[PDB]
Formats: structure tokens, C-alpha cells, sequence
RNA sequence: GGCCAGCAUCAGUUUUGGUGGCAGGAUAAAUCCAUAGGAAUGUAGCUUGCCUCGGUAAGUAUUAUAGCCUGUG
RNA sequence: AGAACUGGCGAUGCGGGAUGAACCGAACGUAGAGUUAAGGUGCCGGAAUACACGCUCAUCAGACACCACAAAAGGUGUUAGUUCAUCUAGACAGCCGGACGGUGGCCAUGGAAGUCGGAAUCCGCUAAGGAGUGUGUAACAACUCACCGGCCGAAUGAACUA
RNA sequence: GCAGUCAAGCGUUCAUAGCGACAUUGCUCGGCUCUUCCUAUCAUACCGAAGCAGAAUUCGGUAA
RNA sequence: UUUGCUCCACACAAUAUAGAUGGAUACGAAUAAGGCGUCCUUGUGGCGUCGCUGAACCAUAGCAGGCUAGCAACGGUGCACUUGGCGGAAAGGCCUUGGGUGCUUGCUGGCGAAUUGCAAUGUCAUUUUGCGUGGGGAUAAAUCAUUUGUAUACGACUUAGA
């Protein structure tokens, strides 16, 4: 019906400061930086308190509006990011053969080599996203786990590691061999 | 037939030129990328084989070879090229001062007749300190991202018949453009 | 990917006045139909 | 650690925005928005400019950055009444754009012989000017 | 552009039947013409009469009490379609009837592709009090204090060649 | 009004631009389009690549070297665009484009010129808000054309040593501007302002 | 006295502006003014809640230190 | 398909419908001027990239035409409606909890406790809970929703028409 | 396909002036050789569903 | 080639112009944003200001612009010499260092214009040349014919020979 008014309210915590010009975001707070371009949805900012956001779009349709929610958590994605940071948590499983899972550093890539996986000679070569850091689980036997600021990173990177795993050509229900993410959490647990 | 080698008409020259290059790495050292001379000759080669995997592996092959003549070609110049959004375009190209009595044949269809002055005053040009030589040269390394080497063949070392030699463009695959013009 | 065949939007004489016949016809039908 | 959000800054359509009227019978003539209609037309009245109480598009009219405080519904004498308390026809004349208007117009009704001045005052101006340069 | 008429007729004075119940219904067209030829389409949608059984006996113009004053009204509107006729009702703001059936019509044949022959305009009411404005994006005009900008404005040019590069600011 | 005009087909939209220069020549205007990889449709990218190859597919059936000749270049892309919009098999057409130039990017002596815009063709104005257009440089890159890098490349670099002119104009406007509000108030000046100017 | 022209005052056909007088309608409707009632997307005031000092909020309050609507002249 | 009456073409140029046997306009001497018809006004192309309210985004849109054929529909495209519904005794969504005992109702049969199946499909207790909505175990369990109830605070729901 | 069973609505009001979609229930001139094109693809390429243990396969999608 | 050919200067004829008649007056990017000015914590920074048309801005007064008398200020501009730096995208142009040199309408004087008869583009632009001048500069190849055979219907190609 074309809405005159339409607008959200993004949360700002204390850790973290919003510097938006045109539309380019800044999420500057405690555990680092995150920027994001946005001058594809066409809407307007207004910070009313230095600690609440408003988005706004006037005269938008509904396909308009719902671009216009979609700002509001994609921003409240990177304050997340900052702030608690985010924990992908990858459990892999194997019948016979055993997957063998490491970083290689050729060229300055940080590549994940996955070797092994159902007794297969190809060596599977996943490239790590500038702001993802990967650590294995102490004391929790076949775990890698996928940390970093931004949810496109991490969580790309996880279906990434994910779907280089395909079984080819064989059962769905007969074999379970493959790498999934076991947990989507937060680094800082509150 | 193959519809790729099409027109299937006669050709410019007997000296075909060639089409495309080796790309280029700006590290590697300066070397050639082409040589020419004159294919005479084909013949038959042994040889234990050395290729594992094969019917072939620890034995002995017959085959044949072909043996292509090739006098060592002959540096008589150098051609800069500028990137353009119509493709490239040569600028400036700079020859030797003084050249073999082969290239001064190149440039004319009956040499007998001639009074041979060919690069008289390109020879006067160069005498002096350079100054205009450098000019151009300057002119190469400041501006043209590709430079090629201009050749020829040693046409009498080779028992042909023909004492008029070959020009040609080789670029050069060593990174650095001005280790490309001082090369 | 090789692109199809486009159906053209030229309506042919024969067509457009073949396709007033066959509207007229709809109308004598509709007529008499009408009656009953 | 300041959170400086850019923020757009229009004019926004209300009432009592002051606006000027490209095209029409009226035509360069202060109107004061008295109640928006929908979102193409405005109710507008300028009493002392002249122009009648109508209802308009805002394809007409272009809004001007002065606002006053007008209550809604504002009859022809309430619209003086505020219109004269506020000055904002003082305010207007004030601003650069009314400035540009009245230059148009300064041009536009000028004699030949004062064109005339014009050129030769020019040449006055520009040797001082010129001479102001060429010294830092 | 449109103009009220008060129409009336009452089927011509014969013998035994002196000065019938003059009927009255107001008309909405471009002139007195027009106003005419539609009331006579409606006397006969309406009940069993025609042209030449009756009379004009006085058309109006009826201007606008209030034309400065933006009011907000409610159109009950039916009209002939591709299926059988039906009914409808559109909430319109506006400042005068004119006006706003005006800007039905040109609603009507945007939405509906419904011409001038028709559209049968049934009650056009003033509502008085709001809060019983129904429409929503009526009720979205009626909030208190409503300040909204004009984003993206384009800046009509008078030659083919600018030397700018246009700031559609606002 | 000048002898020449040269457009900056920025942003702009190729039919709507066109039809504005097409004219523009018939009257006998001469004009420069550059910029022309810049240059504007209108519709989701794939949109037009699907449109135009659906015309790269279009060939004189026998012999394939007779018939329409397909041209990648933004230039050309658009000169196919003001072409077919001019009677140019006759002679008051050929005579016509003779007087028109499009140019991929900015060479001189157009460089040191200015460049004006149409505001009737500005996708800007013209377009909707939210509304796919599909960009020039795109559609020609992904159908042939190979020379999207460079002209980039030397694209950059030729406005670098644009700025800098500019700079050097920002400072010495200022400047001159300075000055001038000195000599107001100044008899001479004081009267000019009764006389507008 | 031949070829071509320019201006003026004219006549016929026509195109395009500027400006005055009237007459019609609800003797326009409006606006404006005077009067009598009302509610509000509630106005000043008054009461109240909890705080960044005085802002907001939830009642009253028929306009009082904004105004509006309707009715009659 | 058969009659009647009617136009048109035929013995008829010209304007338009891009093009043309029957389509729209049109009282043909030779010229000048003005005004128009049908059709049009982005450029080709003479004439407004006029004005005003709207609707549409099409992976080959559409410009088309008694709105005639594939045409009845499908669609979580979008905009208008109509008719019934809920709603500050708290609407929709959302999680949190209860979601009961007769009762593992009867036959069935190795094992079938609501959920392999065959028939009724009843009582009580409540705020409300079906001899049970699907997942599940061999059978149970456990979860789920339909039904309520707790915070949450204004609109929302269904069936049709364009 | 014929007849019936439902049956969104419409019938000039409207189910008892009648039409009525998907289902459903009744038994029962030919051939030799080349060029180009189409996809409605047999194989080759990549996918989805399938009691698809593996192999083999069946159906389906993109694909000339 | 009886100094044939090219390049500078002025000189006369010709030949044309899809069409000079003050000036093509250079940031880039964004549009739900920008430009400029100023200031500082030097930043996607604060404060001020601007647009809403180039309706601008720069140039613009002199027998189609003559001749002269000055006054004021170290400016503006033309011409040719000249120090470099810069420009490769079609660079073929852009800034700069200076000496000379006319002119300046910044302001004020004195002469001259007419008869083109009341208008008639009233010719002042820029190409492509040729014949004359008075100075610089530069000292060929190709084809045929013969041969060659990496080529070959003929052409063409590759060769060879003072």
C-alpha cells in the first residue's frame, strides 16, 4: 500500500561505535573492525542517542520494505560479531578410513588440507577467509572449529569445508562419511 | 574439412609470422622466446625409453626426427609497444648503426641495380655522442609495456642460394622492461 | 548457452485479417446462443 | 568512541513550509503549506505574495528550506497572522536563492545603455582586480 | 474536468395525471449536456421511463460549500466489468467533490479498465470524525504532526545539454 | 552553440542518448560521446547480455562473413544504437554521422575540454530508485570485447592527472575569489550591484 | 520603360497577441467580517507518574497565553 | 450452409494503416494561402523526451486488432476490492508450560500401550486436552500440534472478485 | 468414449427452468550420398529421486 | 631531367568547403547525496555556506576599429626570440623561465569618418593547388626482360645477377 514511514531500531552496546557515511558501516569496538557496503538497498540512517539506530525507507513498496528489514540484521550481524564474536563448531565422521585434517600454509593461503576422506588420493584444498581463525578441540577426539568476526566468513567457510566432503556417486543412508557443523554459537558466552 | 583453417588460401609470405606469445613473468631472467632458422633435413633415432608406466619401460624405440638448420640469429634491433584500447601500437623501434649486407638486401626486391643506401643517414644520425639514439630509447623504456627484439638469420653460414636474410619480432619473457631495453 | 529461437511479434496480413473473420464468427455464435 | 552516523538532511513536507511555486498563474510566488492532502498534493495560501488558497502538486511547487510555526487547517487570516509574527518574507529576502531570483530579474529589464555601463564598469573592476593579483 | 449537476425530471404533465414526483439525483460530468444524456441513462436503469416520456425541468450547478478546506471522503462506487456488475467502496482525501471523483474516474480506469459508461456513482458522504476512516493509507495521512521528505528529485531541464552533472538533493 | 560537443556518456542511457545525439547531427551539430564503457541500459545484467547475443546469433547463413557484423566495443555497442537511428543509407545520413566520434574512455584533445551531460538521458533523473540498469562496460567485456583492463588502467591514470589540474584550479579560483570580495564596496563595484552583476 | 526590390497608406482571406465594457449562476460558490454551538490528530493552563537538572509520557481542561469545525446573518 | 436487404471493389486517383484486392479518411480542372479528416508527435519522421492521476519488471515483457486461439487454471509476483471472521475480557507471530485420569477401551497377535490395521469412537475432570496430529520404539517411552494457559502489546485471519 | 456418482459457481430471483471442470465407478513407394539446422537427447559431461550395501540399473533435471 | 624534388617567407591566379562569423569554459565520485570555505582530536571529523539551471562565466566600447596629446599604475594582452619541465589513448599539445617589442577602453583631451545617396552577406573564414619569386636542405627505387623453384592455370610468390 506504500508505506510513507518504515523503520527499524538497531541496538548499539557500550563496546561498540557505528561510523556510517553514505552507506559504508563501521562496527569499531572490542575484539575488532568490521565494514560492510550497502549503497545496493537504498535507505536512510539516523543515529538518535549515540546508543539507538534508525533505518528508514519513504515511499517503498513491499519489496522495497523488505530489503529494508534485512539492513537492520545485517548490521546487528556485525555489532554481534564484535562484540560476542562467532564459534562454528565442525565434528567429522568416518566409517573405515580416517580423515586427515590440517593447515598448510603455501604462498601465504592458510589452506585447510583434507586428506584421506573415504581412502581417496586427491588432497582437498578449502582457502581460509581473511578474518577466520582455525583451532582444533583439545580433549574432544574429531573436531575443527571455525572463529572469526563477520557470519559471511565463518559460516561460508563452513559450507565451504562441507561441501568439498560430497559422497560421490554412492549411499546417502550407508555412508555417513563427511565433515559437519556440529554447533553455531559465540566465542564469549554470556 | 576443419572450418578453423579457413580461408584456405595462400599465405602472406613464406616467413610466417607468429600469432601469439608466452605470456610473461616480471621476475624471471631475460631471455628469448622465439628463434627461426630453416627446416632441411628429416631422420631416424633410437633410444631406450625411460617412460615408466608404458609397454615401453626399460626399452628401446625407434623414431623419426627431423633436423631444422639454424645459424645464430643476429641482434639488429628492438621494438616497443604500447597497450592501447585498439590493441598494441608501435612507437618507436630502433635499429643497430650498422648492419650486414643480408638486411640491406631485405629492404629491396632487386639489389644489383641499387646505389645499396639503405640506413645512410639513419648511420649518420647515431654519429655522435647518441643524443637521439638515447632519446628514443628513453622513449622505449619511459612508455611500451611489451618490447620485442628485432633479428635476422645467418643466411650465407646456411648453403642455400637465396643471400638475402630474414627480419623478425621476438619479445622477451624477462621481467622489467628496462633489463628488456638494455638486454 | 545457445539461445533459442525468438517467436516473432510481426502479425502477418493473412493473420490479422483472418483473425477479424474469426471474431465476427465468435460474434454470430454468441448472437444465436444468446437466444436460446 | 562517538557513534557519527551521516544523517541525510531533506526538507521535509509539513505544515507550515514555506514554498515557491515554479509554473502556473502564480508563478515565483511564497505559498505556505496549510495540510497535506496525500503524497503528490498540498493545500497552500501565501495572503501577502497573492496567491489564492488551492489545493496543488508538488510537481507544481518546489519547497523552500524556511519553515514557521502554522497550525493545521490555518484559514487565509490565521496564515497572515503567522505569516507577519514569524517574517518570513524578511527571512526570504535575507537568502541567497531569493538573491538569484531578483539577479535573474535585475537582467532580464535592463536598457541597452545600461548593459552598456555594465560593460564598462567591468572593465574598471577587472583592472584593480587585476592588479590585486599578481602581488601574493 | 468534472462538474455537479442537479438533474430532474418528472415524465411529462398529461391529462389525469397532473404535476408527477419530479425525480432528483445528482450528476457528476464535464457539462450540462452530458449531465443530461446520463441522467436519462439512469431514470431508465432505474425504473421503467424514457427520453421522450419526460422533461428536464431544471439543471444546476452545484459548487462546492468549502473549497479551501481538506476533507475526507468516502465514494460507493459500482460499475459494469468483464463478469457481472459490482459494488465498491474507495476512500478518497480531498478538497472538493469534484475534485475527488475526479481522481476516482482516473483510479478507476487504472486499476479496473473501467470507462465513463461504466462507472454508476452511487453516495459521495463526507466522514466527519476520524478514526472511522477505514482505508489505511487514508488513516496514514491523519497521524499527528506528519513530517515526510520528497527523496530523489528530478531537476526538469529546459536545453538537451547540461554542464553539471545534476544534484538531485532536495 | 560551440562548433563541437563533447558528451561524458557517463551513466547514461544508450537509447535515450542516442535518439538525443541522432538528432542532434541531422541538424548538423557536431558531438563526442566518451566514456561510452560507462555507459547505461536499463535491466538486470543477464537481461541484456541474454538480448544481445540472441542478436550475435544472427548471420548471413551461407556465408557468416556478409552478415551482420557483430561489434563488442562499448563504442560501437552504442553506434549500433545511434545508427539504426539515422537514415544512414541515404546521403543526408552519411553525411550525418560523418560529424559524430564515440570514444571508449577519454583521449585527447577531448581530455583537456570540458564535457557536458543530457539531462534527458541521465539514468540518474530517467530511472526509477531500485531499479536493475546494467552497466556497459559489463555486457561488452562478457560477449567479446578484451580490452575492458586497459582502458581501465588508463583510465585511473588519466584522472589522477586530472585532479591534480583541478587542484591547482580549486587554489587559484579561491584566489581570485578573495580578491574580489576586497574590492567590494568600491564605488565601481557598490554600482554593478544595482546592476546585477 | 524594361529586371528586381524596400517602405507607406489601403482592400480581400487568414494567423497571432495586448487591453476595456458588460450580462449570467446560490444575483457564483469562496475568502473576509459579526454572531451562536461542538469536538481535537487537544490549546494554553491544572493534576500526576520518573528521570540528564525539565523533558517526556496519562488524565482533566472547549481555546484560556495556538487554532479548527459547523450553523445564522 | 440458404435467402433478403445493405454497403465496398469494380469504370477511381489521393491522405493514412511500416508493407498490401476488399481496413480508417476522402465532391480529382490549373495554382496560391488558411483550416482540418484518419493517423499521429523519442529518433528514423513533419509534430509535446507535453502536462495529470494511476498500473506493470517480464530467463527472450509489451506496444494486438468484435478483448478471438491455445484459456480452464497453476504462482509464497504486485496493486485494488467483496463477503464472513477474531481483537486492550489482549488479535496474528513467537518461545515457556500444562497437554489429564477411566484407559494398555474391544476384537485383533509373536509383539500393536493414540499413531500396522477392523468397527463404534463413550464417560469423567477441568483453563483445556481427540479411544489421538504426525515423528518415533519390536512393543512401550520421548517429542510434536489442536486445545488451553503465562509474559508480549495492535492490528490481524480466512474464502472469493478484479 | 458413453452413462452415472460427486459439484467452485452461474442459471432473469435462485441449486429443484438447466449447464457444470479435476476425479471417480461401471466391460473393453524405397533407398543411395552429402551439407546445414531443430531438441522432443540414444551415448558422452554434471546433477536430483529410487531398498541406491558394492557393481549394475530405473525414472527425472540442465544440456545440441 | 635542360636546379629536376622538398622546406621556410610574400606574391598572384585558381579550387573548393553537409556549411567559422566572440570563447569546445577539462576534477572524480555519489544521488536515500554532494560541492566549496574554514577550523582542529587528521577523520567515512566539527562548524559555516552553496545549488532549486549555462538566464552562467570569461572575454566584449576605437574608419570591420584609423591618427595623435596626455594623466594614473607595474597591471592585462598581442607578436616574435627563449629556460626547462610535462604530455603516448589518436601523445602533435600543456604549463613555465626571462629580454625585446607594439597595444591597452583604468581615466581624461584633440583630429579624421559623410556621396555605399532610405536596405541589398556587402566579401575580413579555411582547405587543396598551379605559375612566378629568395633563401635553406636532400644526391632513389620499382616494373619489364633473363634466371631461380621453397611458388606455380594465368596472374601472383620466392630467388638470383653492374
Amino acid at each position: 500500500m506504500k508505506y510513507i514511514q518504515t523503520e527499524q531500531q538497531i541496538e548499539v552496546p557500550e563496546g561498540v561505535t557505528v561510523s556510517i557515511k553514505s552507506r559504508i558501516v563501521k562496527v569499531v569496538g572490542p575484539r575488532g573492525t568490521l565494514t560492510k557496503n550497502l549503497k545496493h538497498i537504498d535507505v536512510t540512517f539516523t543515529k538518535v542517542n549515540n546508543q539507538l539506530i534508525k533505518v528508514a525507507v519513504h515511499n517503498g513498496g513491499r519489496k522495497h520494505v523488505a530489503a529494508l528489514r534485512t539492513v537492520k540484521s545485517l548490521v546487528d550481524n556485525m555489532i554481534t560479531g564484535v562484540t560476542k564474536g562467532y564459534k562454528y563448531k565442525m565434528r567429522y565422521v568416518y566409517a573405515h578410513f580416517p580423515i586427515n585434517v590440517n593447515i598448510v600454509e603455501k604462498d601465504g593461503a592458510k589452506f585447510i588440507e583434507v586428506r584421506n576422506f573415504l581412502g581417496d588420493k586427491k588432497i582437498r584444498n578449502v582457502p581460509v577467509r581473511d578474518g577466520v581463525t582455525i583451532e582444533f578441540s583439545t580433549n574432544v577426539k574429531d573436531e575443527i572449529v571455525l572463529s572469526g568476526n563477520s557470519v559471511e566468513d565463518v559460516s561460508q567457510n563452513a559450507a565451504d569445508l562441507q561441501q568439498i566432503c560430497r559422497v560421490r556417486n554412492k549411499d546417502i543412508r550407508k555412508f555417513l562419511d563427511g565433515i559437519y557443523v556440529s554447533h553455531k554459537g559465540f566465542i564469549t558466552e554470556d | 574439412g576443419h572450418l578453423g583453417f579457413l580461408p584456405r588460401k595462400r599465405a602472406a609470405s613464406i616467413r610466417a609470422r607468429v600469432k601469439a606469445f608466452p605470456k610473461d613473468d616480471r621476475s624471471k631472467p631475460v631471455a628469448l622466446t622465439s628463434f627461426l632458422g630453416y627446416k632441411a633435413g628429416m631422420t631416424t633415432i633410437v633410444r631406450d625409453l625411460d617412460r615408466p608406466g608404458s609397454k615401453f619401460h626399460k626399452r628401446e624405440v625407434v623414431e623419426a626426427v627431423t633436423v631444422v638448420d639454424t645459424p645464430p640469429v643476429v641482434v639488429v634491433g628492438v621494438v616497443g609497444y604500447v597497450e592501447t584500447p585498439r590493441g598494441l601500437r608501435s612507437l618507436t623501434t630502433v635499429w643497430a648503426e650498422h648492419l650486414s649486407d643480408e638486411v640491406k638486401r631485405r629492404f629491396y626486391k632487386n639489389w644489383y641495380k641499387s646505389k645499396k643506401k639503405a640506413f645512410t643517414k639513419y648511420s649518420a644520425k647515431y654519429a655522435q655522442d647518441g643524443a637521439g639514439i638515447e632519446r628514443e630509447l628513453a622513449r622505449i623504456k619511459k612508455y611500451a609495456s611489451v618490447v620485442r627484439v628485432l633479428v635476422h638469420t645467418q643466411i650465407r653460414k646456411t648453403p642455400l642460394a637465396q643471400k638475402k636474410a630474414h627480419l623478425a619480432e621476438i619479445q622477451l619473457n624477462g621481467g622489467s622492461i628496462s633489463e628488456k631495453v638494455d638486454w | 548457452m545457445r539461445v533459442r529461437k525468438r517467436q516473432s511479434r510481426r502479425t502477418s496480413t493473412k493473420l490479422k485479417e483472418g483473425i477479424k473473420k474469426k471474431a465476427s464468427a465468435h460474434r454470430k455464435k454468441e448472437k444465436k446462443m444468446a437466444k436460446k | 568512541t562517538d557513534s557519527i552516523v551521516k544523517a541525510s538532511n531533506w526538507r521535509l513536507v509539513e505544515v507550515g513550509r514555506v514554498v515557491l511555486i515554479k509554473k502556473g498563474q502564480s508563478a515565483g510566488k511564497l505559498a505556505a503549506i496549510v495540510e497535506i492532502i496525500d503524497q503528490k498534493k498540498v493545500l497552500i495560501d501565501g495572503p501577502k505574495a497573492g496567491v489564492p488558497r488551492q489545493a496543488i502538486n508538488l510537481g507544481q511547487v518546489v519547497l523552500t528550506p524556511l519553515t514557521f510555526a502554522l497550525p493545521r487547517g490555518a484559514r487565509t487570516a490565521t496564515v497572515s497572522k503567522k505569516w507577519a509574527a514569524a517574517a518570513v518574507c524578511e527571512k526570504w529576502a535575507a537568502s541567497s536563492w531569493a538573491k538569484k531570483i531578483a539577479q535573474r530579474e535585475r537582467r532580464a529589464a535592463l536598457t541597452d545603455f545600461e548593459r552598456f555601463q555594465v560593460m564598462v564598469l567591468r572593465k574598471q573592476k577587472r583592472y584593480t582586480v587585476k592588479k590585486a593579483l599578481a602581488k601574493a | 474536468h468534472f462538474k455537479e449537476y442537479q438533474v430532474i425530471g418528472r415524465r411529462l404533465p398529461t391529462e389525469s395525471v397532473p404535476e408527477p414526483k419530479l425525480f432528483r439525483m445528482r450528476i457528476f460530468a464535464s457539462n450540462e449536456v452530458i449531465a443530461k444524456s446520463r441522467y436519462w441513462y439512469f431514470l431508465q436503469k432505474l425504473h421503467k421511463v424514457k427520453k421522450a416520456s419526460g422533461e428536464i425541468v431544471s439543471i444546476n450547478q452545484i459548487n462546492e460549500a468549502h473549497p479551501t478546506k481538506v476533507k475526507n471522503f468516502g465514494v460507493w462506487v459500482r460499475y459494469d466489468s468483464r463478469s457481472g456488475t459490482h459494488n465498491m467502496y474507495k476512500e478518497i482525501r480531498d478538497v472538493s467533490r469534484v475534485a475527488a471523483v475526479e481522481t476516482l474516474y482516473q483510479d478507476m480506469a487504472a486499476r479496473h479498465r473501467a470507462r465513463f459508461r461504466s462507472i454508476h456513482i452511487l453516495k459521495v458522504a463526507e466522514i466527519e470524525k476520524t478514526a472511522d476512516v477505514k482505508r489505511q493509507y487514508v488513516k496514514q495521512f491523519l497521524t499527528k504532526d506528519l513530517k515526510f521528505p520528497l527523496p530523489h528529485r528530478v531537476q526538469k531541464s529546459t536545453k538537451t545539454f547540461s554542464y553539471k552533472r545534476p544534484s538531485t538533493f532536495y | 552553440v560551440e562548433p563541437v560537443v563533447v558528451i561524458d556518456g557517463k551513466g547514461h542511457l544508450v537509447g535515450r542518448l542516442a535518439s538525443v545525439v541522432a538528432k542532434q547531427l541531422l541538424n548538423g551539430q557536431k558531438i563526442v560521446v566518451v566514456r561510452a564503457e560507462e555507459l547505461n541500459i536499463s535491466g538486470e545484467f543477464f537481461r541484456n547480455k541474454l538480448k544481445y547475443h540472441d542478436f550475435l546469433r544472427k548471420a548471413t547463413a551461407f556465408n557468416k562473413t556478409r552478415g551482420p557484423f557483430h561489434f563488442r566495443a562499448p563504442s560501437r555497442i552504442f553506434y549500433k544504437a545511434l545508427r539504426g537511428m539515422v537514415s544512414h543509407k541515404t546521403a543526408r545520413g552519411k553525411a550525418a554521422l560523418e560529424r559524430l566520434k564515440v570514444f571508449e574512455g577519454i583521449p585527447p584533445p577531448y581530455d583537456k575540454k570540458k564535457r557536458v551531460v543530457v539531462p534527458q538521458a541521465l539514468r540518474v533523473l530517467r530511472l526509477k530508485p531500485g531499479r536493475k540498469y546494467t552497466t556497459l562496460g559489463k555486457l561488452s567485456t562478457s560477449v567479446g570485447w578484451k580490452y575492458e583492463d586497459v582502458v581501465a588502467k588508463l583510465e585511473a591514470k588519466r584522472k589522477v592527472s586530472s585532479a591534480e589540474y583541478y587542484a591547482k584550479k580549486r587554489a587559484f579560483t579561491k584566489k581570485v575569489a578573495s580578491a574580489n570580495a576586497t574590492a567590494a564596496e568600491s564605488d565601481v563595484a557598490k554600482q554593478l550591484a544595482a546592476l546585477g552583476y
